[PDB]
């Protein structure tokens, strides 16, 4: 369907997976003699994980600048995404309740619990629903697909009850995530190129598109 | 010390890769027989990308630090490599062409970069070694040449070359059949490949010894 | 069925939940052999009991040092005791090694030959050194209250409590050593400094744990 | 004709069983030593992968993993 | 069937509508265990009643004594006569003993239902206690339980949940503005576009600590606002 | 830069290399070459699908763009080196 | 673990450990008793 499609990729891409546009010129989803991490389950799972993380990343990288331009948040906040303490050489924020390393250790413990339990549900489907976890195991049973666990919490409003509705929403999720991944790549490239925020780049480009682009930003 | 820790991490990764490729995910025989793809990657990716990356390090770290070292600046007073890589003012002061950014590279104004990409030749009179601007420009040219060389063999598209066809097309009246069967010999025998690689590798090591004493590339080496 | 250390992974075959504090934690398979596992069980029990005594003593002495009682720190108590009282250090070392050698040698030969110390060759005592289980030496001497020879379920619960408290005490002793090596103060001093400002007084701000901070 | 990633999953089980059986790679050396010559043979045919088996795939896999071990030593 | 907490959602199997105020709301599955469900129901009832008492007390106190801040009403110097500047140790002792007795009785009733209904001193004085958390008898002298106890229990749990949310609202309003709920409502009514959560947030009016007579009690806000 | 000699030469080089392969004058992903530099059919493993009537795929666009860019860079640097 | 201990019991590993122990003992003796020529 998309550009770059071929008969080699169409052999194993029948449209079952969400967002299947037959775009695989490198043949990474060939099930024949596949193993390790280059296999359909892990690749699809990694794509949806990257999609969700990139969606959160794009929204979080453009939200403080947009909210600061509207006056909703004060001037002490509303800093560039690469100057919030992520990369100290590029800039850092000293208004947090603690130093970034303390918060990083908290994030280490939190992310290890979440990511390791998620990995165990992928390796052993349904294994997160038996061991005692303060009663939280009732919502960690997951389903057959590790990419779509669901349950009382992951599917809070029971959206997509019909199979067609679930397929439609899955396609929307993968498309929005791919767009967000491209947006994050653009955010990083614009940060290295212009050294300004993405919203500032968009405003400067809208003010004068001919004199504000990648061609004029080379020097 | 940081490089030593990184080397230990790389060693752990190499051992893990060997174990993973022998006990968990072992490649098939048809994967090892992809000489066209392997040569394309080794020429372009490995050699060309390594030369390009080293050229980038030389342009951004080796050249300014060594320029300040040869100018008599104390190593403690010399700015850190990340400081040189973070702002354009220091690099612009040491090399005026850096004030124009990467714009002369895309506008085909490569002559502007003549301050850090030269053809001085000879040796540095302060350190006795080769000019680092010449080595950086050398690695840039080597990277471009190897990247071009890495797009010669046919892998999955119509474009490219088939080494079997090239070998079979070379046949004269004084040699009979010619290179028929050489492609099958080099794609099925590891000893033949080891013989060719060891011969060229040893010859290259000897060439390295000669070129290294004749043209000292490191400062205070001669 | 039983909770394991890493949820989702099946426990090893050599750990079937029979021992106290069994969570299937053996990724290096150190106790895969039965005799080696028995030896390691006794080693873990001895380590836990010694760490429990050490942690309790360190906490009590630190409590007395924080209040105006004149107690010294755990890293200076040995020097203070040897210098305050006319006590020769090598003599104390030899006495402790003699007593510990006798007790540990009897325990060792009882591990090699169970119930062999109950023959009566040591002052005529027989039932006081028979031993109930491996690493659990019941009797009127080691268990004068008889909590191991009554209410089997309570005995198993106490065994689980003992092994868990011993592991926690071992971690606490390691924490005491690391805290003294990094901050250079007593454990209660570190606790008070942390309670004064938990957001800025921790291991992420001591300047030793995280070198890139 | 198609260049792709062809890989077999879990061909050799990671175990220490063969670590206690010297000369397992060779059919002649797996019987055990009777003379001291065997010991020298144990080291003279350790990397002779084409002599242990005639399967080109097994030899290639051993060579590729040995290359990783060499790179680890160099690192 | 009963109306759930959301349109299209499916209630859990253990939430069949037996308890009052059941909306089939359990996104964490904490009610899967029946024993845990009973304990959580008792905890919810306790929180509901205590929150209702707290909300009513804050409102009545602000109406009767508008010059006294409810956030700082716990200080001994702010106590009314003749309890002003009283020793907090004896007060804490009184509350600890009385609350410990009543809470141990309630806990024992939870562990063994219908086993502490009788008065331990004067025999014959018992409470009916039809359900856990609903003792009755001396606790309900007006006799309002001899009717539709289901709808009344539903009203109680709903009012308690609303009071829980309202009390936390009062706490955050006091921590962000430094005034009571009625004062905050009047301040917002004076200029809704100037006094709201858009500007009052980010500022923590609570001090770092307070010296209650001899010892200092550390204080903090629920969020890292500016002190 | 727009309208300069470098821009015009690069645009002309890219357009010339792209137009040659499309109109059967340069090697493509579908047509290979023999030893006598004669166009012959290929055996591409990918088999990139294209709605173009001549079978022009995106791989041909990338190959022709790279070749045209190399030719344009060489021509520009050569003219700058001879004073032209 | 049994196979690992059997591997550690092989002649090269045993020889390495034994020679390391003997060399360490001789080195420590010469360190605490420097330059011993006669008894």
């Amino acid at each position: 369907l998309y550009v770059g499609a071929s008969q080699s990729s169409l052999a194993y891409l029948d449209g079952s997976l969400p967002g299947d546009f037959g775009f695989d010129p490198l043949g990474l989803l060939d099930p024949v003699n596949s193993g390790g991490f280059i296999e359909p389950k892990w690749l699809q799972y990694s794509e949806v994980i990257h999609a969700r993380w990139a969606m959160l990343g794009a929204a979080g990288c453009i939200a403080p600048e947009v909210l600061g331009a509207a006056g909703l948040i004060p001037d002490a906040t509303n800093i560039k995404w690469f100057e919030s303490g992520v990369i100290p050489p590029a800039g850092s924020y000293n208004g947090y309740w603690a130093d970034p390393y303390t918060i990083f250790f908290v994030e280490i413990v939190a992310m290890q619990f979440a990511e390791l339990r998620r990995l165990q549900d992928f390796r052993y489907p349904g294994s997160m629903g038996q061991q005692y976890f303060l009663g939280l195991e009732a919502i960690f049973k997951g389903s057959g697909d590790a990419a779509y666990p669901g349950g009382p919490f992951f599917n809070l409003f029971n959206l997509g009850k019909t199979e067609a509705a679930m397929k439609e929403l899955k396609l929307k999720e993968i498309k929005n995530g791919r767009l967000a991944m491209l947006a994050m790549l653009g955010y990083g490239a614009q940060a290295v190129m212009t050294g300004k925020g993405p919203f500032q780049n968009l405003v400067e480009h809208l003010a004068d598109p001919v004199n504000n682009n990648i061609l004029t930003n080379f020097g | 010390y940081t490089t030593a820790i990184g080397g230990l991490v790389m060693a752990a990764a190499m051992f893990f890769a060997g174990w993973f490729h022998y006990h968990k995910a072992a490649p098939k025989l048809e994967w090892f027989q992809n000489v066209e793809s392997m040569l394309n990657h080794h020429l372009g990716g490995l050699l060309g990308l390594g030369s390009l990356a080293w050229a980038g390090h030389q342009i951004h770290v080796s050249l300014p630090v060594n320029k300040l070292l040869d100018a008599g600046v104390d190593p403690k007073e010399i700015p850190l490599p990340h400081d040189l890589l973070l702002n354009r003012a220091i690099m612009a002061d040491l090399y005026p062409s850096f004030a124009k950014g990467i714009a002369p590279f895309f506008t085909l104004n490569w002559s502007e970069y003549s301050d850090f990409l030269t053809f001085k030749g000879g040796l540095n009179p302060v350190t006795g070694g080769l000019w680092l601007s010449d080595t950086a420009h050398h690695h840039v040219a080597i990277a471009v040449l190897f990247l071009v060389a890495g797009h010669m063999y046919r892998t999955n598209w119509g474009i490219g070359h088939s080494m079997k066809e090239i070998l079979e097309a070379h046949r004269g009246p004084f040699t009979g059949e010619g290179h028929v069967g050489l492609y099958e010999i080099l794609t099925t025998s590891w000893h033949a490949q080891l013989a060719i690689n060891l011969a060229l590798f040893g010859s290259l090591s000897i060439i390295v010894a000669h070129h290294m004493y004749a043209m000292p590339p490191y400062p205070y080496l001669a | 069925v039983r909770p394991v250390w890493f949820p989702g992974n099946p426990p090893p075959a050599h750990l079937d939940g029979s021992l106290a504090g069994d969570y299937g934690f053996d990724p290096l398979f150190l106790g895969q052999e039965p005799q080696t596992l028995k030896w390691y069980v006794q080693a873990e029990l001895v380590h836990g009991r010694f760490a429990m005594l050490g942690a309790a003593g360190i906490i009590l002495t630190s409590i007395g040092a924080k209040v105006g009682l004149g107690f010294p720190e755990w890293y200076d108590a040995g020097k203070v005791v040897v210098e305050k009282n006319n006590i020769d250090f090598p003599t104390l070392m030899v006495i402790q090694f003699y007593l510990m050698g006798w007790a540990e040698t009897k325990r060792w030969y009882d591990f090699k030959n169970p119930g062999s110390q109950a023959d009566g060759s040591f002052l005529g005592f027989t039932e006081e050194f028979k031993g109930l289980e491996n690493g659990y030496p019941g009797g009127r001497f080691f268990d004068p209250m008889g909590l191991s020879r009554g209410d089997a379920a309570k005995y198993q619960e106490y065994k689980q409590k003992e092994v868990k408290n011993g592991r926690l005490a071992m971690i606490a002793c390691l924490g005491f050593a690391a805290q003294y090596a990094a901050t250079g103060k007593g454990p209660l001093d570190n606790l008070a400094d942390h309670l004064a400002d938990p957001n800025h007084v921790n291991f992420a701000t001591n300047g030793v744990s995280i070198p890139i901070a | 004709k198609k260049v792709k990633i062809a890989v077999d999953r879990n061909p050799v089980e990671t175990s220490f069983e063969k670590w206690a059986k010297p000369g397992h790679f060779s059919r002649t050396l797996s019987k055990g030593p009777n003379t001291t010559t065997w010991i020298w043979n144990l080291h003279a045919d350790a990397h002779d992968f084409d002599s242990h088996t005639s399967d080109l795939e097994e030899i290639s896999r051993k060579v590729f993993s040995a290359h990783f071990g060499q790179l680890g030593i160099i690192f | 069937d009963r109306k759930l907490w959301a349109p299209g959602v499916v209630a859990p199997e253990y939430l069949k509508g037996d308890l009052a105020g059941d909306y089939g709301w359990d996104p964490l599955g904490l009610g899967a265990d029946p024993t845990a469900l009973k304990w959580y129901r008792q905890s919810e009832l306790q929180h509901a009643r205590w929150a209702m008492l707290g909300v009513a007390g804050v409102l009545v106190q602000e109406i009767v004594k508008p010059d006294v801040y409810f956030y700082e009403a716990g200080l001994p110097q702010n106590l009314p006569e003749p309890f002003t500047n009283i020793n907090m140790g004896g007060l804490l002792a009184w509350e600890f003993i009385l609350m410990h007795w009543v809470e141990v009785r309630r806990w024992q009733d939870y562990k063994n239902f219908g086993s502490v209904n009788e008065d331990p001193i004067f025999k014959g004085n018992k409470v009916p206690n039809p359900e856990m958390g609903y003792p009755g008898g001396i606790f309900d002298p007006f006799g309002f339980s001899k009717g539709n106890l289901k709808e009344l229990q539903t009203k109680e749990i709903k009012n308690g949940r609303l009071a829980m949310i309202a009390y936390m609202a009062f706490i955050l309003q006091a921590q962000a503005t430094g005034k009571g709920p009625l004062a905050a409502l009047s301040a917002h009514l004076s200029n809704p576009f100037g006094n709201n959560i858009l500007k009052n947030i980010g500022t923590c009016t609570v001090p770092h600590s307070v010296d209650v007579q001899g010892l200092t009690i550390p204080l903090t806000c629920l969020w890292p606002g500016s002190q | 830069f727009i309208g300069s000699s470098t821009n015009l030469i690069m645009v002309a080089s890219t357009t010339a290399t792209l137009a040659a392969a499309r109109f059967g004058l340069a090697p493509t992903v579908k047509k290979n070459t023999t030893a006598g530099l004669k166009l012959v059919d290929s055996k591409n493993s990918a088999g990139v699908i294209s709605n173009d009537p001549a079978g022009f795929t995106i791989v041909d666009v990338l190959a022709m763009g790279a070749a045209g860019h190399g030719l344009g860079v060489g021509i520009v640097l050569g003219l700058k080196g001879i004073g032209a | 673990m049994k196979d690992f201990t059997t591997y550690l019991s092989t002649a090269p590993v045993i020889a390495t450990i034994w020679f390391t122990f003997t060399a360490g003992l001789l080195i420590e003796i010469n360190r605490y008793f420097p330059d011993p020529l006669v008894f």
